[PDB]
């Protein structure tokens, strides 16, 4: 399943 | 309200990560936007998300109980519509995160 953990790893960090 | 810049690659709708045009999906609550390719959405998911009021990962509330809840770890996202659900708010409640694809109760047929 997709979670906040898996989603953030898949997208990577937000650009600063 | 919608921010015309992708939060991940900082491109507009004219320039995704491959420097090609791609429309942005925008969070209805905070305005943050992303290219579907940057969000890692498939076309099916992208079109369905373009069937509802969409929230980004940081604004997402449980579609059943209507709140974000206390723990970030127990929300899962539907592989068809990107809605978020608490494990406890699923039908039946989930004792454990499934592996692989999961589809929420709203998307499942009557
Ligand atoms: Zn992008
Ligand atoms: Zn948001
Ligand atoms: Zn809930
Ligand atoms: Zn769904």
């Amino acid at each position: 399943a997709r979670t906040k953990q898996t989603a953030r790893k898949s997208t990577g960090g937000k650009a600063p | 309200d919608p921010i015309p810049i992708c939060s991940f690659c900082l491109g507009t709708k004219e320039s995704n990560r491959e420097k090609k045009p791609e429309e942005l999906l925008s969070c209805a609550d905070c305005g943050s936007s992303g290219h579907p390719s940057c969000l890692k959405f498939c076309p099916e998911l992208t079109t369905n998300v373009k069937a509802l009021r969409w929230q980004c990962i940081e604004c997402k509330t449980c579609s059943a109980c209507r709140v974000q809840g206390r723990n970030a770890d127990n929300m899962l996202f539907c592989d068809s519509c990107d809605r978020g659900f608490h494990m406890e708010c699923c039908d039946p409640p989930l004792s454990r995160m499934p592996k692989g694809m999961w589809i929420c109760q709203v998307c499942r047929p009557k």
